DNA sequence: CACAC
DNA sequence: GTGTGTTTTTTTTTTTTTTT
């Protein structure tokens, strides 16, 4: 729910490190043009009298932004949002507000598109997903539960051609099935099971099959 | 007067059942199905008891299963917004007292009213339904089935009545639905609360090329300035007239 | 004799002692068991040529290797937290801002080693110092219902 | 090995205030080369410490 | 027990079972409460009775309660195949009263 | 109790 | 002169109880 997120780093870089720490013991040497003050009511005065208004053009440019992230990050996989949509409009709504011009402009669109696209390959893993940030369970996750399901349900039809217990699980699931997996992973897929009805859990202990 | 005679013209008008489903939610684009369960459960139904003291609901319980960028947030908004006697809540229970009701000791033990009892006799919007854990949804199985809720912690003992509609509007597993799995398996909700829901409405954010544009296009024009057959108070006295209704 | 004390002060106070009475319907409560106080008449306190005797010192004692001992002569080795130490209670000066002259070090150390004789002989030693454990600092308001002070 | 040994801009002013304290327990503007030095020094040994054996 | 207000001592105030004493006392959803709760009707239910040694107040109460209890089989849905044990989450003692 | 109302 | 009115206190410390 954040129009932008800007992932500031400090990583390690001896080329922009000098420049950083020249600046630092420059600083340093300081204490022993630029609206300094005139902008915290300048922004009020903005803020108050322009009205920014915005345009069909930018109508066209925002829907024809939003379309081509969609296509771009198309499994085709979700990229982005509505409100993302939302926020590229607000975002030229306040690029209208400053330089007082009171009209979201065509530029400010593509201006605030820009910002909003640095920000999202910022945040975002390098295959630009857009969907792990309104969801922990990512697609290269969810495909790991969705493996994990399946074969536990293989197991326990393997198991009854009867019921076993959640360490018994793990002997034959994270041994020989595949790698160390984490564990917590079978009993979050015995969830989803259950929810399907396949197979049932008799308590703490034994687990079987419908 | 003046209203009345727009009253008359909504009962007498033909396609009224249609206008209104189109007017319900002007805000959102599409989803015919869930604006119909909304209007319905606006509606709702007759609030009968049996000769042997037994109460029978009235009160109809939407579920709106969709995906994060789906429009269900704006749906609860719009109800809250329009429906009388209704309130707005999380699954993340921002509330201390718990989403029925809870007790506290005073510095004696008193009654905080929950997020089910303002909404009495209107409707209690539910959002993030699949974030609150089953702890607090066992806690509303009497309330949305049997309308009451019994409470008997420490030196106070009472049953108050949670007589609301609710409109719940959770994420699928995993965020996003999957229609592989049936609508059990895609939402960690158990069987006994959703058996007591009426409708279950299911809204998916499908990459169609075209739907986007007209998302789009209609969400900027609602920056512009949506024309609904009938205005919000236009139909709010149409709704009153019809809950006077005993069909 | 007002403004002469402190909270902080050990003194050796001279005075005349009288029992102030319970003046007023508190007598009749009580009787004959008065109370008292004293009415103090004198405190004493107990708690450059300095500035040359120091340049003698520096000139003599190497500072940055005597004065580390001087901090914990009682405790043997360690003696580069000592020197530490002594920049501690020296402490830089970048008061400009646009820092902080406080230098701060944790001393996590290793259980049974004397940490806590390092940091009783600081206390012992820093003017205005002060020793505390974690588990006992913070602030506390009007802890007096009589008077209610702030 | 350990992360912890990140050097950062909070190093850099533990530093000036540590030469700050050294020139002020000798003299006046004793911040040199020598000054930087022995802060430095005192630095890395307490770097080299948490890395101990 | 709760510390009076007005007279600052601890007093006795009787529960559920109490109020339902030599009446009726209805349990819904007798599974999906906290076994915690659920062993403190033991003595209510069998000895008919409650037994309080809590902050210098030592008493037997009596609840005469005919206790009438709901419950919800295992994963909601009832498996007649299975002992009845294995579709409850309730021990024997509970079973048995 | 006893001085002040 | 007959009869009043104060002084006069709810801290800190245990024990319980619901949430967390
Ligand atoms: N069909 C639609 N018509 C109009 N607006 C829509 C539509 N679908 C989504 N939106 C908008 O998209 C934004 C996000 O949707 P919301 O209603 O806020 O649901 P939500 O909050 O994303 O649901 P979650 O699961 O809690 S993230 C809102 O501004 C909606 O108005
Ligand atoms: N190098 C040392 N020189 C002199 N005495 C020492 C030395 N190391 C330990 N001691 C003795 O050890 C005791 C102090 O140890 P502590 O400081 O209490 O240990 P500790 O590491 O602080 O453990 P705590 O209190 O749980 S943090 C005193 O009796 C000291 O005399
Ligand atoms: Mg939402
Ligand atoms: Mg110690």
């Amino acid at each position: 729910r954040f129009d932008l997120v800007y992932l500031v780093l400090d990583k390690v870089d001896e080329k922009n490190d000098r420049e950083l720490a020249k600046h630092l013991t420059n600083l340093y040497l300081e204490d022993k043009v630029l609206p300094v003050e005139f902008l915290t009511m300048y922004i009020s005065y903005a803020k108050e009298h322009i009205h920014p208004i915005i345009t069909e053009a930018a109508k066209t440019e925002l829907v024809r932004a939003y379309v081509g992230m969609r296509k771009m990050g198309d499994e085709k996989r979700i990229t982005a949002t509505t409100r993302q949509l939302e926020s590229m409009i607000r975002l030229a709504e306040a690029h209208a507000k400053m330089k007082l011009k009171n009209v979201v402009e065509l530029e400010d669109v593509q201006e605030a598109v820009r910002l909003i696209r640095s920000a999202i390959k910022d945040y975002a893993t390098d295959p630009k997903t857009g969907k792990i940030d309104m969801n922990l369970v990512q697609t290269g996750k969810s495909v790991i539960q969705r493996k994990l399901q399946e074969d536990l349900s293989r197991e326990i039809m393997n198991v009854l051609k009867d019921s076993m217990s959640f360490n018994e699980l793990i002997k034959q699931i994270n041994e020989h099935s595949q790698d160390r997996v984490e564990s917590s992973d079978i009993q979050e897929a015995l969830s989803r099971l259950q929810q399907e009805d396949k197979v049932i859990v008799l308590g703490e202990g034994v687990r079987r099959s419908v | 007067s003046d209203e009345i005679n727009e009253l008359k013209e909504m009962v007498k008008d033909e396609h009224i059942y249609d206008k209104l489903v189109r007017s319900i939610a002007p805000a959102v684009f599409g989803h015919e199905a869930v604006k119909k369960g909304i209007l319905l459960q606006m509606l709702g139904g007759v609030h009968k008891s049996t000769v042997e003291g037994i109460k029978l609901r009235g009160d109809i319980n939407i579920c709106v299963v969709g995906d994060p960028s789906t429009s269900k947030s704006q749906f609860l908004k719009y109800v809250v917004g329009f429906a009388p006697r209704s309130v707005y809540t999380s699954g993340k229970a921002s509330s201390a007292a718990g989403l029925t009701a809870a007790v506290v000791r005073d510095e004696d033990y008193t009654i905080e009213a929950g997020a089910l009892m303002l909404a009495d006799n209107g409707i209690c919007c539910i959002d993030e339904f699949d974030k609150m854990d089953i702890s607090d949804q066992v806690a509303i199985h009497e309330a949305m089935e049997q309308q009451t809720i019994s409470i008997a912690k420490a030196g106070i003992h009472a049953t108050l009545n949670a007589r609301t509609s609710i409109l719940a509007a959770a994420n699928p597993v995993g965020g996003r639905y999957n229609r592989k799995l049936s609508l059990r398996g895609n939402l960690n909700m158990t069987a006994p609360i959703m058996s007591r829901f009426d409708l279950f409405f299911v809204i998916l954010d499908d990459c169609n090329e075209k739907i986007d544009t007209e998302l789009a296009s209609h969400i900027v024009d609602l920056h512009m300035k949506i024309e609904p057959p009938f205005s919000a108070e236009q139909l709010r006295r149409y709704i009153k007239y019809a809950r006077t209704f005993k069909p | 004799l007002v403004r002469s004390l402190s909270p902080g002060d050990i003194v050796d106070v001279t005075g005349i002692f009288l029992p102030a009475p319970y003046t007023g319907f508190k007598a009749l409560k009580a009787g004959l068991l008065t109370e008292t106080y004293l009415e103090a008449q004198f405190v004493r306190q107990h708690k450059s040529d300095v500035e040359e005797r120091v340049m003698e010192l520096i000139t003599s004692g190497d500072v940055y290797n005597r004065l580390a001992k001087s901090i914990a002569p009682e405790i043997y080795g360690n003696l580069d937290v000592k020197k530490a130490l002594l920049l501690l209670l020296v402490g830089g000066v970048d008061k400009r801002v646009g820092i902080r002259g406080d230098i701060n070090v944790c001393l996590m150390g290793d259980p049974g080693v004397a940490k806590s004789q390092l940091l009783k002989a600081i206390c012992k030693i820093s003017p205005r110092g002060v020793y505390t454990t974690g588990k006992g600092t913070a602030a506390v308001m009007k802890d007096p219902v009589t008077d209610e002070m702030i | 090995k350990f992360s912890f040994g990140q050097a950062t801009p909070r190093t850099l002013l533990g530093i000036i205030r540590l030469s700050q304290a050294l020139a002020k327990l000798r003299l006046a503007d004793m911040v040199d080369i020598d000054d930087v030095e022995e802060a430095l020094r005192l630095v890395r040994v307490s770097k080299e410490s948490l890395y101990q054996e | 027990v709760r510390k009076d207000p007005i007279t600052k001592e601890w007093t006795l105030e009787g529960g559920a079972l109490v109020l339902a004493d030599k009446g009726v006392c209805l349990i819904d959803e007798f599974d999906k409460m906290n076994d915690q709760d659920r062993t403190s009707i033991h003595e209510a239910m069998e000895q008919q009775s409650i037994s309080i040694s809590k902050a210098g107040i030592v008493t037997t109460l009596q609840a005469r309660c005919s206790i009438i209890a709901a419950a919800n089989p295992n994963g909601g849905r009832y498996n007649s195949t299975l002992p009845l044990a294995q579709n409850v989450s309730l021990t024997e003692p509970i079973l048995s009263r």
